[PDB]
Formats: structure tokens, C-alpha cells, sequence
């Protein structure tokens, strides 16, 4: 019981990144309803699908810098890179924003040679 | 008829590895499920 | 259980098996203890050389340091302890001639070797309704360490759990299971300052 | 004999680890057993026979 | 099964253990099949009786 | 909570050695309810 | 190797007997699992485990 009664105090009335614990998945939210002699927790929840092979390399290289991302990744179709978010495809091309520096490029592993658009210089021509 | 078997866990499936590989979805979907659990 | 987390990381607890680097991986999983992604790529040697070091020294633990694996034995010891307790009492009277019943009857009548017997039942299922609930009891308790494994494999294993002492001490990484003959041993790897 | 033994065979092991165990109870044996009734001051009539 | 079985597909491993540097076969199984359990495994079922 | 041990022969019997020498052949259930109670003792000091 | 209802040297009991690689001592009559229940017997008119 007390289990259930930390679930209508965690997932009912809010959220929990807990696995299995408010259902299976991502969990959204929990609707509650009753039982003559119990409870009954209706989990909604995210489940992934219509996946797609890409391609990574976490940094990228220019002006021999090394740049990272803030939230999510890097990956590219076969010439192009972009970088997006970690649970969905929505990509972005790449911008002094949404990354950062540290470092030389010459030891991360697995980097691959870019290029970065970089949105003031234009806006100084 | 009837039937006696060793139990089967699951599809045995493999899953494509590497050192530039990553997998991403496109399309979400919504599941509902039930935990039923006693009070009294 | 092990062959998606190296592999998948935690995408294999929320629907399908989607897949990572390993490297890509504990670069996430910092991002939760509060480090910047940099602090693993730039330092990744020592933290490899860091890991493969780690267990080594749980190899003489495990197989050098006897005492480790107490708990899962005290539980073997009182399971067979309390049987042989039903097996023994078996030799105690409880209130007759004997312990034995086929000699009883081969050295009587029925109306005492009825009451004879009619004793030395009275003790037994007392006997049993004992070992029982010293059986109901110890398989209620070992109940509650279930539950929470199968709270802490859906956590920790599956994925990152940020409550401080579940996956163990330190903003928890990754947690790695391993099985055993009556249970489990975790084997949680951590992040600590220096 | 010697109480290390005491033990021993409660557990019935010839080895013994370290940390503790009980083995008996203690209590003291009585003696000197004590009868004091009340003052004997109400008797029969025997001298009257 | 609600500790264990949490899942409901059974993967595997390639042999391609370039997993970022690490060396992961202390746990991963031993295709010799000492019963096709793993090192830190095995010790856990014969340090035990 | 509070830790309880208990002296069986001494409950049962009184310091009666007419007695105990009748719970011996009614076994070894005197042994069986001291342990279950030092295995708590043990356990609910774990527990602080 | 039956099921039978036997009596050795006052000694009854049912069960299967098997030959034993057992070693008696010479005047050793028969020994008793843990439980001291009846383990296995040496014949008498033979005097074989
Ligand atoms: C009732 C009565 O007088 N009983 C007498 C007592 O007085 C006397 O002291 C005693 C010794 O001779 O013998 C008796
Ligand atoms: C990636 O792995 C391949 C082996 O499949 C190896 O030849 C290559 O050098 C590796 N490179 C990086 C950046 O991981």
C-alpha cells in the first residue's frame, strides 16, 4: 500500500525521471482512478519509434578550436552535419550558439573536420 | 494437444555498434498501462 | 540486461534499442552529476585507465576476500539451519514412550498407543505451524529485498538514478549488474571529487 | 571444561570467528532456607487434660 | 522475474569490444563456457557453497 | 526497539529441576524462541 | 535395490540397500545420517557394507 501510496504522491501528482517506478517509459504524467478494494494508476507515457541511422563524432574542429555542444548532438547524412536533440530529430545547423569551446582539437577522438556558420559577421556586411 | 518446451526469453536480437554510430527517432508515441495495486 | 547498457546506454527501458558509443554515453551520463561534456573527452584516458583499474580490485574482493557475500549466506545457513531443526525434532517425544511410532504400536494396544500417538501429534504440528512461520517470515523479508532490487535494476541499471545512497556513494554514473545463485550483486560505478 | 568449549559445541563447530556468542544463563544458587511464622501465642487446652 | 526480467528481448555483444578504450571482458561471458557465465560471475558461485 | 532475551528453562519450568527435566524430551523448541529474538537483537541495532 | 521392510540383528527398517563402498571398523554395526537416522548397514552373515 505505502507503494501506492507514494506513487499517487510522485507520479500522480507529478512527474518522476524514476524508471518503472510511474510506468514504463518516459513518464508524462499519471491519471488516477479507483478499485473497490485497491487502486489503479494509469501511466501515459513516451514511447520512441520511427528511428534512423545517423552517423556521430563529438566535436567538431575549425580555426583549430574545438567546439561542443549544450544539449544534445552532433551527427551528419553523408556530407552535411547538423546537431539536435538526444530523444528527437529536429535538426539545426550548427551556430556559435548552440555549442561551445574548449581546448585545441587534437585530442578529442572520434572528431570530424567542419565548418561553422556563425550568425554576427553578416550582420556586420 | 499439449505441448512441454523450454522456455523462450525472447527474439535474440543484435544491435549495429560503433565508434560512429548512433540511432535517433523521428515520429513519438503514447502508451497506456496499468499498475494495479492494493489498499485495503 | 549488460548488452544495451554498453551498448544502447539507457534507450533499451523506454521502448526500443537505440544505440551509442559508450563514449557518447558516460559524455551524458556526466551531464547529469553537473560536469561538462569536456571533462570526459579530455580526460578519457584516465578515466579509462580509471575503470579498468576499478575492477581489478574488486577481483581480489570477490575473489581473494572471503566475508564479502555474507548476507546471501545467512540466509542459506538459517533456511537449511531451521530444516534440520524439523528434521531433529523428529527424535523428541513430546510426551511418549518414544519418538518412534511403529515400535509404539508394536508394544501395545490401540487405546494407549492411541493417546501415545495423540501426544506426540500435539508437538508436531506445533512443530510445523513453527518452522512455517519462521518460513512465512523470512520469505516476507526477502520479499521487501526483491521489490527494491527490481527497484534498483529498473534504476540503476536501466539507467541513472540522481538519489544520493541508492546506486551507492557518489553522484551515480552507470550501474552495472551481475548475477548470483539465489541473488544479485551491483556493481555501481561512481563519480568522486579529488 | 574451559568455556571457549562452552561454545563449541553450541555451535557445534571446532573453529570459532571472531566477533561473540552466548552460550548459558547465570543465576545464583539459594540456601540457607528460611521458615518464620507468626508468634505461636494461641494454644490448646492440654494441662486442662 | 520483477527483479531479473525486466525486459522482454534478449540482446548480445559483437566481438568488436572497441567500446572507447575500456575492457569490459571481465564481466562480458566467456565463450569457453565455463557454463556460460562470466569471471566476476563465476567466483560469486564457487566462493560460495 | 527495545531489545528482549529470554531464559527459557527459567520461564517455563522455575527453578524447578523437576521441570526441565521434562522439556528436553519435549525438544529443542526452547533453543528456536531465544534465537529468533537475538536475531532481532542483532538486526535492530543494524537497523540505528 | 528394493523397497523392502528388512530387520538387521534386531535392527528394522524399509528402505533399498546397495553396496556400499563404506568402511566399518571391524566391530562397527551400522551408521546413521545426519538426523542419526539409519544410514546404511554391514550384514551380519557376511559382515560386508
Ligand atoms: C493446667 C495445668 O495446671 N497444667 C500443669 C501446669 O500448671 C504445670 O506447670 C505443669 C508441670 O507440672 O504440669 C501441667
Ligand atoms: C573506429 O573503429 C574502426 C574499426 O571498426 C577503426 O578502424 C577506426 O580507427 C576507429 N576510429 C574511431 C575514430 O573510432
Amino acid at each position: 500500500a505505502n507503494l501506492a501510496a507514494t506513487k499517487m504522491s510522485e507520479c500522480v501528482l507529478g512527474q518522476s525521471k524514476r524508471v518503472d517506478f510511474c510506468g514504463k517509459g518516459y513518464h508524462l504524467m499519471s491519471f488516477p482512478q479507483s478499485a473497490p478494494h485497491g487502486v489503479v494508476f494509469l501511466h501515459v507515457t513516451y514511447v520512441p519509434a520511427q528511428e534512423k541511422n545517423f552517423t556521430t563524432a563529438p566535436a567538431i574542429c575549425h580555426d583549430g578550436k574545438a567546439h561542443f555542444p549544450r544539449e544534445g548532438v552532433f551527427v551528419s547524412n553523408g556530407t552535411h552535419w547538423f546537431v539536435t536533440q538526444r530523444n528527437f530529430y529536429e535538426p539545426q545547423i550548427i551556430t556559435t550558439d548552440n555549442t561551445f569551446v574548449s581546448g585545441n582539437c587534437d585530442v578529442v577522438i572520434g572528431i570530424v573536420n567542419n565548418t561553422v556558420y556563425d550568425p554576427l559577421q553578416p550582420e556586420l556586411d | 494437444s499439449i505441448i512441454a518446451y523450454t522456455m523462450s526469453l525472447g527474439a535474440e536480437n543484435s544491435v549495429a555498434y560503433s565508434n560512429n554510430s548512433i540511432a535517433i527517432p523521428t515520429n513519438f508515441t503514447i502508451s497506456v498501462t496499468t499498475e494495479i495495486l492494493p489498499v485495503s | 540486461l549488460l548488452a544495451g547498457t554498453i551498448t544502447s546506454g539507457w534507450t533499451f527501458g523506454a521502448g526500443a534499442a537505440l544505440q551509442i558509443p559508450f563514449a557518447m554515453q558516460m559524455a551524458y551520463r556526466f551531464n547529469g552529476i553537473g560536469v561538462t561534456q569536456n571533462v570526459l573527452y579530455e580526460n578519457q584516458k584516465l578515466i579509462a585507465n580509471q575503470f579498468n583499474s576499478a575492477i581489478g580490485k574488486i577481483q581480489d574482493s570477490l575473489s581473494s576476500t572471503p566475508s564479502a557475500l555474507g548476507k546471501l549466506q545467512d540466509v542459506v545457513n538459517q533456511n537449511a539451519q531451521a530444516l534440520n531443526t524439523l528434521v531433529k525434532q523428529l527424535s523428541s517425544n513430546f510426551g511418549a514412550i518414544s519418538s518412534v511410532l511403529n515400535d509404539i504400536l508394536s508394544r501395545l494396544d490401540p487405546p494407549e498407543a492411541e493417546v501415545q500417538i495423540d501426544r506426540l501429534i500435539t508437538g508436531r504440528l506445533q512443530s510445523l505451524q513453527t518452522y512455517v512461520t519462521q518460513q512465512l517470515i523470512r520469505a516476507a523479508e526477502i520479499r521487501a529485498s526483491a521489490n527494491l532490487a527490481a527497484t534498483k535494476m529498473s534504476e540503476c541499471v536501466l539507467g541513472q538514478s540522481k538519489r544520493v545512497d541508492f546506486c551507492g556513494k557518489g553522484y551515480h554514473l552507470m550501474s552495472f549488474p551481475q548475477s548470483a545463485p539465489h541473488g544479485v550483486v551491483f556493481l555501481h560505478v561512481t563519480y568522486v571529487p579529488a | 571444561l574451559d568455556p571457549l568449549s562452552e561454545t563449541k559445541c553450541t555451535l557445534k563447530s571446532f573453529t570459532v570467528e571472531k566477533g561473540i556468542y552466548q552460550t548459558s544463563n547465570f543465576r545464583v544458587q539459594p540456601t540457607e532456607s528460611i521458615v518464620r511464622f507468626p508468634n505461636i501465642t494461641n494454644l490448646c487446652p492440654f494441662g486442662e487434660v | 522475474q520483477e527483479v531479473f526480467a525486466q525486459v522482454k528481448q534478449i540482446y548480445k555483444t559483437p566481438p568488436i569490444k572497441d567500446f572507447g578504450g575500456f575492457n569490459f571482458s571481465q564481466i562480458l561471458p566467456d565463450p569457453s563456457k565455463p557454463s556460460k557465465r562470466s569471471f566476476i560471475e563465476d567466483l560469486l558461485f564457487n566462493k560460495v557453497t | 526497539m527495545t531489545k528482549t532475551s529470554v531464559d527459557c528453562t527459567m520461564y517455563i519450568c522455575g527453578d524447578s529441576t523437576e521441570c526441565s527435566n521434562l522439556l528436553l524430551q519435549y525438544g529443542s523448541f526452547c533453543t528456536q524462541l531465544n534465537r529468533a529474538l537475538t536475531g532481532i537483537a542483532v538486526e535492530q541495532d543494524k537497523n540505528t | 535395490n528394493k523397497c523392502v521392510n528388512f530387520n538387521f540383528n534386531g535392527l528394522t527398517g524399509t528402505g533399498v540397500l546397495t553396496e556400499s563402498n563404506k568402511k566399518f571398523l571391524p566391530f562397527q554395526q551400522f551408521g546413521r545420517d545426519i538426523a542419526d537416522t539409519t544410514d546404511a548397514v554391514r550384514d551380519p552373515q557376511t559382515l560386508e557394507i
